[PDB]
Order: C-alpha cells, then structure tokens, then sequence
C-alpha cells in the first residue's frame, strides 16, 4: 500500500482525496469540540462555576474554532471542492450556539434562579441545532 | 540416578488447551481483521505508520499464539 506505480498521474481524482482527508479531520475536531464543550458545561456549571472554568472553556472553543476556521480557509482556497459556504455557515452558526449557550450556562449558575427547565430547553435546542448540523455535514 | 528425578508434568493443563485455543484465536482474529479494514478506508493522506506497525504485531503474535494451542489441539502435539 506504499507503491504507486503510476505513469498519467490524474490531478482531478487526488483533489478528491485531498477533500476527504480535510473534511474527516474537520468532522473529527467539530465533533471533538462538542464534546468538550458538553463535557465542560455538565461538569463546571452543576450548582458552583465562579465563571473561572467556564472562561478557560471559552477560550479553548474560541482557539478551536480559530483553528476550524483556519482549516475551512484552507479548504476554500488550496483545494478544488467549494466546502466553504455550507461549511462557514455551519461554523458561525455552531460558534454563536455554543458562545450562546455558554452565556445562559455561567448566567443561570451564578444568580438568584435557578433554571432547571430553561436549561433543558437550552440543550435541546443545542441537540437539535447539533443534528441539523450533522445532517448538513454529511 | 533415577530415584531422585520428578515426573515430568506439562507445563500447561491438558484441559486448558481448547479454552486457550478460543480466546487467543478470536482476539487475534479481531485484531487481524481492523487491520485489514483499515486499509482499505484510510486514504494517502491518512496513514499513520505506528499505528499499522503496532495493531499488526499485537495481532500477528495473538494469532501465532492461537494457531499453536490449536494445532497442538487436534493432536500433533508439536
Ligand atoms: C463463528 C465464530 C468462530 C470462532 C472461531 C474460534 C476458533 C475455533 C477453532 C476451531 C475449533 C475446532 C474444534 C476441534 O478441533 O475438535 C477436535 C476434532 O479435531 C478435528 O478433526 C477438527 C479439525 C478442524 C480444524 C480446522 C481449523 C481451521 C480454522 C480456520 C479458520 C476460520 C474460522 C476463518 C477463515 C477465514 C477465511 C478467509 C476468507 C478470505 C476472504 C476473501 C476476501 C474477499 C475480498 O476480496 O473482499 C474485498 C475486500 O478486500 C479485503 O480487504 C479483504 C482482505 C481479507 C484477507 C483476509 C482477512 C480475513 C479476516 C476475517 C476476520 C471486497 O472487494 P471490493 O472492495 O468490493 O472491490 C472494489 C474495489 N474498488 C473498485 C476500488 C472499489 C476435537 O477432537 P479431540 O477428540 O479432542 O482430539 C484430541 C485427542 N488428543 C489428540 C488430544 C488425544
Ligand atoms: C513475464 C514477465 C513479462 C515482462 C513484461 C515487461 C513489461 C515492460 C515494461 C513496460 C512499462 C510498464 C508500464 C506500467 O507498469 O504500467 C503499470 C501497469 O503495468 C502494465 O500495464 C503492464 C506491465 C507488465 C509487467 C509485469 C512485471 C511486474 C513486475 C513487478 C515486480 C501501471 O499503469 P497505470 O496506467 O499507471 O495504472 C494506474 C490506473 N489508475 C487508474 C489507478 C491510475
Ligand atoms: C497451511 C495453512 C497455510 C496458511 C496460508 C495463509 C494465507 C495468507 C492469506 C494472504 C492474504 C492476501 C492479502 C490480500 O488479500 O491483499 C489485499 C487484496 O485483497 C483483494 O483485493 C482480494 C484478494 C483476496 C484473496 C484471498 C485468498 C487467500 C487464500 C490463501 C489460502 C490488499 O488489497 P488493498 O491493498 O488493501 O487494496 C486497497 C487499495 N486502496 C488504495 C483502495 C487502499
Ligand atoms: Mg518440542
């Protein structure tokens, strides 16, 4: 799986991979991001955040998704496919959702109420948006 | 002499060869399989050297061990 062995070497089938390779590595961080952010959100805002971890979190999402942005650029210019709108689109939406979500998260768990239902409608919400996304990611 | 010398008993329980011989076949076999299916999805641009390197050892000695417990198994006793 290491010799190639090819004379007419065809340009238009390796753009094709040079496209699959870019968008597992981009699902695989999207994902990846969720996750922690997810995982950060159930973790640190329980009854007691102080608004520490969740800005270190913040910031790690905000790195990540300079790096999204960074990879869907290059994605854009260097290879053939287009993978730019559906794909910025989809970033801008997920970045807004999760800096949104986020928001609620530190300003339920450091007032006066305590929102419990409001919380499960804003992971809903966070869910469905996810699955859209998911099917819009292919 | 040979009043002073011990039986000779096997180092692994007659009875323990076919319960060995499942196990270290079908964790190989598993291991062995992702290998393949590994190389037929990863692309060029997505093969990582160490990673082929150590799935294919783990499986090749699983599976070494396995085929002898087997063949010692049906009784050639090798
Ligand atoms: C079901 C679960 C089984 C669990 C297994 C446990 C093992 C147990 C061992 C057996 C116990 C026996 C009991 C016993 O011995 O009783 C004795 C009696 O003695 C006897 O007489 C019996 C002796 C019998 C011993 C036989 C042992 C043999 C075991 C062999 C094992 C098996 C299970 C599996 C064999 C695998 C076969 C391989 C098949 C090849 C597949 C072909 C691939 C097709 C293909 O090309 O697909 C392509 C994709 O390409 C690939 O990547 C495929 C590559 C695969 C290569 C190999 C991988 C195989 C991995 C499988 C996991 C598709 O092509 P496309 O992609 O579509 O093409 C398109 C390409 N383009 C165009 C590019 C798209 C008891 O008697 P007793 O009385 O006790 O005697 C003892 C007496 N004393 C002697 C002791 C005195
Ligand atoms: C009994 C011995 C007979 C000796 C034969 C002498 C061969 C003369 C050498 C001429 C040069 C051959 C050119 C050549 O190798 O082409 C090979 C495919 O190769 C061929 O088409 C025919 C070459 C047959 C030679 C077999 C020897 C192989 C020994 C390797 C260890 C690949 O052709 P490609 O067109 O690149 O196939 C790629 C197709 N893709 C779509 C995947 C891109
Ligand atoms: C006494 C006991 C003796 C024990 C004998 C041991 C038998 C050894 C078995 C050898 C296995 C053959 C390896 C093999 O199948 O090669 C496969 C290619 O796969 C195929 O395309 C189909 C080949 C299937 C043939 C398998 C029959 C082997 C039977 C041997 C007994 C590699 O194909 P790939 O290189 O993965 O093709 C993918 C190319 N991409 C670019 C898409 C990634
Ligand atoms: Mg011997």
């Amino acid at each position: 799986v290491r010799l190639d062995f090819s004379i007419t070497k065809d340009p238009a089938a390796e753009a094709r991979m040079k496209v699959a390779c870019i968008t597992e590595q981009v699902l695989t961080l999207v994902n990846k991001r969720i996750g922690l952010y997810r995982h950060f959100d159930e973790t640190v805002n329980r009854y007691k955040q102080s608004r520490d971890i969740s800005t270190l979190n913040s910031g790690k999402k905000s790195l990540e998704t300079e790096h999204k942005a960074l990879t869907s650029e290059i994605a854009l210019l260097q290879s053939r496919l287009k993978t730019e709108g559906s794909d910025l689109c989809d970033r801008v939406s997920e970045m807004q959702k999760l800096d949104a979500q986020v928001k609620e998260l530190v300003l339920k768990s450091a007032v006066e109420a305590e929102r419990l239902v409001a919380g499960k409608l804003k992971k809903d919400t966070y869910i469905e948006n996810e699955k859209l996304i998911s099917g819009k990611r292919q | 002499e040979l009043e002073a010398m011990s039986r000779y008993t096997s180092p692994v329980n007659p009875a323990v060869f076919p319960h060995l011989t499942v196990v270290l076949l079908a964790i190989g076999m598993f291991f062995t399989a992702w290998f393949f299916v590994y190389e037929v999805t990863s692309t060029k641009y997505t093969r990582d050297i160490y990673k082929e390197l150590l799935i294919s050892l783990v499986a090749s000695l699983f599976m070494g061990f396995g085929v002898l417990f087997l063949l010692l198994w049906v009784g050639i006793y090798v």
